[PDB]
């Protein structure tokens, strides 16, 4: 019901320069996401689950054939919960004990917002009492002459942990999450490795409260861009969009797509959930509820964890 | 599953060993180890990897399709592999010592914290789910130590106090059960608190000035000055080589590893760093 | 000074008999200017009891109801089951915030005996029936607003404004 | 009707204190109607500035109640700076019609039916031809010289728009742009031409959207930023009059008139033909009325929507208008080169294109009759409506800042993506398709091959249409490049910049009148490189021994012939391009290249010249709490001292804020009216709280009534009460009132700042690539940088050790040969340096200055001097960076930053401390070794507190390793206690200031390997 | 059936006589597992009155008090100035929630009445001055957990856990 993925090492979520947010001194060309879109956990499980026979020119179909609707994912340290959390390029991951009162919070007086808002990024922030930035610089040598080849020096930065961190995920099925107990898994990047473990668990079940927390993208699906983004501040309260892309998919070996989302650890007036079920004609309407089903549009309630997804 | 089995193994530095990472001018060294992301020396799966791969094609090179096939290919990279290196963890360094009224006299011990010994009980508890991989006393030791954590803490129980590397005073005790020796050196271990494990264990590694020489009048060349970390003889990494199910796999874990004994890692092998000794946990402890 | 006392907006016509006030004075709070409900007042850990409405203090954050601060004082027999407080104008979250503050407000709230022999807990409820706020505007909201009806052009504006821009849990205990 | 306002400009001359009470309207006008007053142009005086309200409400109306012969003038912002206007007046009164005939010797070349000219193309020359009669600006009200004269005489003009739209029936906007991602934008890029030109689209496409404004409203409607000194406004009112058409010796009075004050170089806006510096800020504000001009009148709606929607219609049309010009452009330029490939991807792409890679927000609240008004005049809390205003937009604006959309989430790329219909050319991407390696956020539609034929293997692929094509093609585009097509657009624009005209001009031309002239004008651009700037000295040891140390060079085309036309906006390429040697070269290609990189090191060995060092500067400033200062409060005065957090509940620091005004309150005013103040103040708590304390102590108002009696009562029970709410509203909440004289006037100091600072990085071998307001930007050789700080440091609060350009800097003011302006000692300045290879990614060194010196500000304390005793300042310090080795300089040691008129030497002192240091470690006097044992003192040193034994310490540490034993060079005592009070975070800083000058040197002299 | 109470935890001293019966049957619901204290409740939209210090209703979340439950029923004399009440286990939301819950209880808080004289100048209050809370540990924490002692032994971090942990607010009254 309740799926933590421990990794065994730092990771590598390849974020395509999405953001700027560091002092290092590294001027490493690929660096790594906080949290791992809903796609690369599908894809994980997916990998998990495979069977060379479900073969379809579609990534999407396939991958939603095998696991049921998948729930966004935030952190797990030592039981205690850190969601994510922006402010237009800062992340954050707070407890919802820093939560209960940011709706309250964010239409204070402008000395308010400012004091509450700076020191929940900047002193309530949980993020680098968990989260160290490795860069790792790697070479390739050819074999014939012992140096390093010509051309061939890259440079990542990993997502080390200082103590150690779960990945939250809620499944629905039941009956997959059987074989997916006590799993080495593969999880994500340049070859690293993470741990599967299921458990019973509870959690409540879309809850209508006013605020909502973007535990996982929200994808706008390119009709809606205008319209949407045209009046943004009645379904964004504060976090940040953005066009990014899907991933890779393993068989048809390409990119999967582009498209606008609201990312992870946004605050969304309810407003936007009606919105997303105006602009979704009953084709693109099958296509987002796949993608909903992966993973993807969950939220989660300001107040209590209790999540939702934005369709269904 | 597609990770069916693991074999954990040990790291003993034969030699002084540097594995490097990116020189830079912050840390004062010119050239430090890799460090983890606590500051302790670690060697990454990338590094062991390939060095591994390179050692094995050299010394098998009739098993070449083997080896390309559990570790990967390079002119053909379109199927992945079979197999992965976690990064290698510190387990125990090696210390110098000044016994304080303790029965066996000694000149070195093993050192280790706790922060080393959490990340190596993540590994092994992470991979015995397996059914493959029981040795249960070594987990078992590693907790009954984990439980004591917060003391200075000796696998020895004779020391009771002790010197470390001639600055660290360092008071003991026994672990109130025996706990027989996980590595098997006639040496003690010790298990330090964090704050003092840290001081203790960036004192052990070498740091080395080096120079450049003219050969004509025998007088160093301008800028040629720096200083790297060696990670010391006798230190003891920890790792784990996961594979999946095929049977190359199953060929590779059969008699490539039968026989792999000694490899090359790091940087600077004309210098002498750099060798190593294997111990695959599945035969001691 | 000055003063000032709390409405709810249930469903229920359980409002009627409060105030033995109009205004208080002659100004106010919760502006109402070509833009819908405005200054609305939202307050959390509470629930509603709306056969004979009362303020169930309950300890859930995200249980809440949604008043307006007029000034005025009730029937010279309460303030024994009721709560007061004088916020220092500031400690009060309320949405679409335009009007300003005096330095101080005192302030008294219609409180529910804590009923403290069954297990109490609540549920959501939203507005419905437009005709509850079509007869509640008359019922309460000219009875602390003179304007309506008068002043602005589109009554139906505000009964879809206070629609949406009103919810509260209702105890159904 | 509107467009009058030069009567609401001009409702008094700037010869104020010069028919005040002796020393010498009482002149009209002589070409317009009378100036109207019956509330028209009073409003426009009383509700412009606070001086009316400040003191009294009849004195400002009067000008004799509390007068003097002498007239001092004050610094807006610590009015202890003092100038004295003397006797010296504008030109005799005798020949004061000659200068009116001054006013008329160019506004009578054009026809007289319209004003949208005739009253502004003299508005950016007012102060101009005024400052030739060296007029030695005066004051505005002599009873409280804070605003200059021309400042009050623009900031009544910006509310005037105000006062027409109440006088229609009512209406009245404050409208303010901001494009969204700036420091995100500029990061794309790979050469610093993208750098440079992507701060110029920045600047730019703001510049296009105002020119319609002021257009259709004139100026003096727009508040930031003050178009007095803007180098756009002047290009573009200039070529708007180029347009109508006049000799060059019509429009010669207007020429010189500008090049002497602004752009004070030789190669300007008519040898480049493009102003050769980007200078609007990214956001700016506006005061709308609620007129519309369509023509012949200015009709009304009463919506706030017909303009939020009508400057968003505008911004992107700016962008289409450069789109469709770019396509002209390479369509009339294929036969080139490199042309070929922008207009067959124009064509590939199109609609991605029809949406502009930045964003911009809009919000603008209103004002009515309401409240401002009862019948005809102004009630209790009337003057209290403009800040409120001001800070219901800045409200806006800050709450809409908790979101962002990145220009990208616009793109509609699904269909594009999902299946093979986006357009690659070169390589078909085995991957789908890859990200360009600029933006790194979209595909790029250009992929060039990385290198293994790259003469061949392109030309191999259809995009080299022939043999010839591939040099254009491979020097714009570097191998292994990859391009969307937002940044196939700047590489292209980066080609030639001379395009942005389009955007300049407000569609003033058409789109093919631009591109056709200059079609026909035809000379090559040049944008310096990171490996140029990294190479300035090496020019230099080359361009004083031309060939002397040149031989075997003179074959390599680098000691060879300038050839054609060459000319850069980087000054330092107009004063060494004719000195023989080409700075066209690619530094790249001689010694920063690799194989041709051995022989030059054996080379200049013999010549005995250096290898040259692969380190630029990048440099960039700020202004601390800026914000703060224009919304009105006070911690650009205690910077560090208080937060914007500790004014949620502004009443606990009533120790600080309730100082620190009054000091400046109580003492901007003089004379007598003064002490009408230095009484009236206190009696709050230190009285019975209400209006009788001064009702005592009124009555030496009233001391100086009857020589020339004109009030009408005298019956102050209301000037008394209301000089007492006016505090009481401001002491009880401890702001202060802002005005639009506030804006303007901070507004016009930052433009002399930009001049001024403009004339500095040029000074050294710089190269700017954004000057702003409160903000800069440049590349600098490691050579010239402390030096460079420390006087852009205290030139921005103002303070010259030499004329720049031709503006003297004295001590608080910039005094343009007569006219004493007003500088901003009191605002703080931060600055973040970089020491960068030049084959490093620009995208990164952006991003890690921005993001440095963004949470270096906002995170590092130090130990300061307040009110005498100690406290821990958060702003104003000077961040370095070598690779992993952080620094940091604070700046001033003191809290205001210069309490005194004599503090202008406690500014950065510091660097003349890290001066006079690596000035002798090189000499020979200090070993090399000062540096290394540092680490052997600095225990002792941050272990002591007894400021002797570390002067000791310090004293044998310099001693220890000197080459001589007779070198005495000592550091202040008071810069030895300061701890650097950084908190709870990876990056690495040592929290000691001594230590921090050791690794700032360390960064530097490492910065030359 | 089964019953709780609120417990607010102070650093000045007012836990001399608070409760009568503290342990009685066989549980209370705060209880420490191998790593510190867990189930703190956090409770919004309250204030203390700390001369002889019990709870105040205000009327905003923004200052979130955070104490403990137990089981019983403390000097059975009160309840005539107290939040005495009853919730299903579900409406309040306690932090480390470990387990399955019984999804009833009561809950007596130490109420104490608002005195609208001066307002609530409301302040942020970690726990400072170490020595206090290793009073507080006997004032509350072994007086209610007999379990220490015996199982439980680290009192180490027990202490450092809430020397930010319990957070709450004052008045500077
Ligand atoms: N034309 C320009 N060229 C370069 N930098 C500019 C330009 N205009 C503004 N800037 C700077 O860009 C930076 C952006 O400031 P800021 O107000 O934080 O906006 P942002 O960083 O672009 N995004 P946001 O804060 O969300 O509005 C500041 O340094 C501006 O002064
Ligand atoms: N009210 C304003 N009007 C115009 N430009 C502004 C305004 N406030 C800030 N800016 C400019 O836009 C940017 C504002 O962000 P920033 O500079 O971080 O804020 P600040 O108000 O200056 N406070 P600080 O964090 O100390 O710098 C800077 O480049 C300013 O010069
Ligand atoms: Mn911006
Ligand atoms: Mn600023
Ligand atoms: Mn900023
Ligand atoms: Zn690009």
């Amino acid at each position: 019901k309740r799926v933590l993925i421990k990794p065994l090492e730092p990771l590598m979520f390849r974020s395509q320069g999405e953001f700027e947010p560091l002092i290092t001194g590294s001027h490493t060309a690929a660096q790594s996401l906080i949290i791992p879109r809903p796609s690369t956990i599908a894809g994980m499980l997916g990998y998990i689950l495979f069977n060379k026979s479900s073969g379809t020119g579609d990534w999407l179909s396939d991958l939603t054939n095998l696991l049921a609707t998948i729930y966004g994912t935030f952190i797990e340290t030592n039981g205690e919960y850190l969601f994510p959390l922006r402010m237009g390029n800062h992340l954050a991951l707070v407890d919802q004990q820093h939560l209960i009162n940011l709706p309250t919070l964010l239409e204070k007086e402008y000395e308010r917002r400012e004091k509450g808002i700076y020191e929940l990024f900047y002193d309530k922030n949980k993020l680098f009492q968990i989260i160290n930035h490795q860069d790792r610089i790697g070479i390739s040598i050819d074999k014939s002459t012992r140096t390093v080849k010509e051309h061939y020096l890259y440079s990542a930065r990993y997502l080390a942990f200082k103590k150690e961190v779960n990945y939250v995920i809620f499944i629905d099925n039941d009956a997959i999450s059987d074989k997916i107990n006590g799993k080495i898994v593969n999880f994500g990047g340049e070859n690293r490795i993470a741990k599967l473990e299921v458990d019973d668990y509870k959690v409540d079940t879309s809850i209508e409260e006013e605020y909502y927390l973007a535990l996982s993208p929200i994808l706008i699906p390119d009709e809606a861009l205008d319209n949407f983004l045209d009046n943004i501040s009645d379904y964004v309260a504060m976090g940040k969009v953005d066009k990014i892309s899907l991933g890779f998919d393993i068989a048809n070996t390409k990119r999967k797509e582009m498209l606008t989302a609201i990312l992870e650890g946004s605050i969304v007036k309810r407003s936007i959930i009606d919105f997303i079920k105006n602009e979704i004609k009953n084709d693109l309407r099958y296509r987002f509820s796949k993608y909903e089903k992966i993973g993807y549009n969950t939220l989660m309630s300001l107040c209590k964890l209790a999540l939702r997804k934005i369709l269904s | 599953p597609y990770y069916a089995f693991a074999e954990p193994f040990f790291i003993h530095a034969i030699t002084h060993l540097h594995v490097g990472s990116g020189s830079s001018v912050e840390e004062e060294i010119a050239l430090p180890f890799q460090r983890d992301e606590l500051g302790y020396p670690t060697i990454y799966a990338s590094s062991l990897k390939g060095a591994i791969k390179s050692f094995l094609l050299k010394e098998f090179p009739d098993k070449r399709d083997v080896i390309y096939k559990v570790l990967g290919e390079d002119e053909n990279p379109e199927e992945a592999s079979l197999g992965t290196f976690l990064d290698a963890i510190l387990f125990a360094i090696p210390s110098r010592i000044i016994e304080i009224d303790s029965a066996k006299p000694y000149v070195w011990v093993y050192v280790t914290t706790y922060e080393l010994l959490k990340k190596v009980k993540l590994y092994l508890d992470s991979i015995s789910q397996l059914s493959n991989a029981s040795f249960s006393n070594l987990k078992n030791k590693i907790d009954t130590i984990l439980a004591k954590e917060g003391k200075n803490i000796t696998l020895d129980s004779d020391l009771k106090s002790a010197i470390l590397n001639e600055d660290f005073y360092v008071e003991l005790e026994a672990l109130n059960n025996k706990i027989p020796s996980i590595i098997n050196a006639g040496v003690p271990l010790l298990v330090l608190e964090d704050s003092i494990g840290r001081e203790v264990i960036n004192r052990s590694l070498i740091r080395v000035r080096r120079i450049r020489i003219d050969r004509d009048k025998k007088v160093v060349e301008t800028g040629g000055l720096w200083s790297e970390e060696y990670v010391p003889m006798k230190t003891i990494f920890f790792s784990v080589l996961l594979g999946k199910e095929s049977k190359e796999s199953a060929i590779f874990a059969s008699c490539i590893l039968r026989n792999l004994r000694y490899v090359i890692l790091g940087g600077k092998e004309t210098i002498g760093k750099g060798i190593v000794e294997l111990r695959w946990v599945k035969d001691v402890i | 000074s000055t003063q000032r006392e709390y409405v709810f907006i249930p469903i229920t016509n359980s409002i009627t008999i409060d105030v033995k006030i109009t205004i208080g004075g002659s100004d106010h709070i919760t502006n109402i200017d070509e833009r819908g409900i405005h200054n609305v007042l939202v307050i959390t850990g509470y629930a509603v009891d709306e056969k004979n409405g009362r303020l169930v203090p309950t300890l859930d954050p995200c249980d809440y109801v949604k008043g307006i601060l007029v000034a005025g004082t009730p029937q010279q027999a309460q303030s024994n089951d009721f709560l007061t407080l004088k916020l220092p104008a500031n400690k009060l979250y309320l949405i679409r915030k335009k009007g300003n503050i005096s330095d101080d407000l005192k302030i008294y709230i219609p409180y529910s005996s804590p009923d403290a022999r069954n297990s109490m807990k609540t549920k959501p409820v939203s507005i419905s029936d437009d005709t509850i706020v079509n007869n509640i505007i008359k019922e309460v909201f000219d009875k602390i607003y003179n304007i309506t009806q008068k002043e602005k052009v589109k009554i139906e504006k505000v009964k879809e404004d206070i629609k949406e821009l009103f919810s509260y849990y209702a105890l159904e205990q | 009707f509107l467009d009058y306002k030069i009567i609401a400009l001009l409702h008094d001359p700037p010869n104020k204190a010069w028919v005040i009470t002796g020393r010498a309207a009482k002149y009209i006008i002589n070409q317009l109607f009378g100036k109207n007053y019956s509330e028209k142009v009073d409003n426009a005086d009383k509700l412009a500035s606070s001086i009316d309200r400040y003191l009294g409400s009849i004195v400002y109306k009067e000008r004799s109640l509390f007068e003097n012969r002498s007239i001092f003038l004050k610094n807006i912002l610590l009015s202890n700076i003092q100038r004295d206007i003397g006797n010296l007046f504008p030109k005799d009164k005798s020949k004061l019609d000659n200068l009116i005939l001054e006013y008329k010797k160019l506004l009578n070349v054009i026809n007289k039916t319209n004003l949208i000219l005739k009253y502004q193309l003299f508005y950016l020359i007012y102060e101009l031809v005024w400052i030739d009669s060296k007029y030695e600006n005066t004051p505005s009200d002599t009873r409280n010289p804070t605003h200059t004269i021309f400042d009050h005489l623009y900031a009544t003009a910006a509310m005037m728009n105000w006062i027409l739209s109440l006088e229609k029936e009512a209406k009245g906007y404050l409208l303010g742009i901001d494009t969204i991602g700036v420091a995100d934008f500029i990061s794309k890029g790979r050469k610093t031409r993208d750098l440079w030109i992507s701060s110029y689209l920045v600047s730019a496409l703001l510049w296009y959207v105002i020119t319609w404004f002021i257009e259709e409203y004139g100026p003096d409607v727009i508040l930031f930023p003050s178009l007095r000194f803007n180098q756009f406004y002047a290009f573009y009112l200039l070529e708007k009059l180029r347009k109508e058409g006049v000799s060059e010796d019509v429009i010669d009075e207007i020429k010189e008139l500008i090049t002497k004050y602004i752009f004070n170089g030789d190669d300007l806006f008519e040898n480049l033909k493009i102003p050769p510096y980007p200078i609007i800020p990214g956001r700016i504000t506006l005061i709308l009325p609620g007129l519309i001009r369509e023509g012949e009148e200015y009709k009304k709606v009463q919506d706030d929507n017909c303009f939020i929607s009508k400057v968003k219609e505008r911004y992107n049309e700016g962008w289409r208008k450069l789109i469709e010009g770019l396509r002209c452009y390479s369509e009339r330029k294929r036969e080139d080169g490199f042309w070929n490939l922008v207009c067959r991807v124009l064509k590939l792409t199109e609609d991605l294109l029809q949406t502009t890679p930045l964003n911009i927000r809009v919000k603008q609240v209103s004002v009515t009759e309401d409240e401002i008004f009862n019948n005809n005049k102004l009630r209790s809390d009337s003057w209290k409506i403009y800040d409120n205003k001001y800070r219901q937009l800045v409200s806006e604006f800050k709450k809409s800042k908790l979101v962002k959309v990145t220009p990208e989430s616009r793109l509609k790329l699904f269909e594009l993506t999902k299946f093979d219909k986006l357009p690659q050319i070169g390589e078909k991407s085995k991957r789908g398709y890859e990200f360009c390696t600029s933006c790194g956020v979209l595909p790029a539609v250009v992929i060039m091959p990385k290198e293994d034929e790259l003469e061949k293997k392109l030309i191999d692929l259809g995009i080299a249409r022939d043999e010839k094509d591939v040099r254009s093609i491979k020097n714009m585009i570097s191998p292994g490049e990859r391009l969307c097509p937002w940044c196939l657009v700047k590489r292209a624009l980066g080609a030639e910049p001379r395009l942005m005209r389009i955007l300049l001009l407000g569609d003033l031309y058409s789109v093919e009148k631009i591109v056709n002239e200059i079609v026909s004008r035809d000379v090559k651009i040049e944008i310096p490189s990171t490996s140029d700037i990294a190479s300035i000295k090496t020019f230099e040891e080359m361009i004083e021994k031309k060939n002397e140390i040149c031989e075997d060079l003179k074959e390599e085309e680098v000691c060879e012939k300038p050839s054609e036309s060459v000319l850069s906006m980087w000054q330092w390429f107009n004063k060494n391009y004719y000195n023989g040697i080409n700075l066209t070269i690619d530094p790249e290609e001689y010694w920063f290249s690799e194989k041709r990189r051995r022989y030059y090191f054996s080379v200049f060995r013999r010549h005995r010249i250096t290898f040259p060092s692969p380190y630029y500067a990048l440099v960039r400033a700020d202004s601390d709490y800026l914000g703060d200062l224009l919304e009105g409060k006070l911690t650009p005065y205690l910077a560090g001292i208080i937060d914007s957090g500790d004014y949620a509940n502004i009443s606990e620091k009533k120790e600080e804020v309730n100082k620190l005004l009054e000091e400046y309150l109580v003492n901007a005013g003089s004379g007598s009216i003064v002490d009408y103040v230095k009484t009236v103040l206190k009696c709050i708590r230190e009285n019975l709280n209400k209006c009788s304390c001064a009702e005592k102590i009124y009555s030496n108002e009233v001391a100086k009534v009857m020589f020339r009696v004109n009030v009408e009562k005298a019956n102050v029970e209301e000037e008394v009460k209301n000089s007492l709410e006016y505090f009481e509203t401001i002491l009880n909440e401890g702001r202060i009132i802002v005005t639009p004289a506030w804006h303007v006037s901070i507004s016009s100091a930052l433009n002399r700042g930009l001049l001024v600072e403009l004339e500095l990085v040029n000074k050294h071998k710089g190269f700017v690539i954004y000057a702003g307001g409160d903000d800069l930007l440049a590349m600098l050789p490691v050579d010239e940088v402390l030096d460079f700080i420390k006087e852009s440091r205290r030139a921005f609060a103002g303070f010259g050790t030499e004329k720049l350009g031709n503006m003297c800097l004295e001590n608080g003011f910039v005094r343009i040969n007569n006219a004493y302006y007003p500088s901003l000692p009191i605002v703080g300045r931060s600055y973040s340096v970089i020491i960068a290879h030049y084959a490093d990614p620009l995208f990164f060194v952006i991003n890690d200055s921005y993001n440095l010196l963004e949470e270096g500000k906002e995170i590092i304390r130090y130990r300061v001097m307040y009110n005498g005793e100690y406290k821990d300042a958060k702003k104003d310090v000077a961040i370095f960076r070598y690779q992993g080795l952080t620094s940091v300089i604070p700046l001033s040691l003191k809290r205001p930053i210069v309490s005194s008129v004599s503090d202008f030497n406690e500014i950065a002192s510091i660097i003349d401390v890290i001066l006079e240091l690596k000035k002798r470690i090189d000499e020979g006097r200090i070993s090399v070794s000062l540096l290394y044992d540092y680490e052997k003192y600095k225990h002792l040193i941050v272990a002591s507190d007894e400021k002797y034994l570390t002067e000791f310490l310090v004293k044998d540490w310099i001693k220890r390793n000197s080459l001589r034993k007779h070198v005495e060079f000592t550091i202040d005592e008071k810069l030895y206690g300061v701890r650097l009070t950084i908190e709870n975070y990876p990056i690495k800083i040592p929290n000691d200031l001594i230590s921090n000058i050791v690794y700032t040197l360390r960064i530097i002299y490492g910065g030359e390997k």
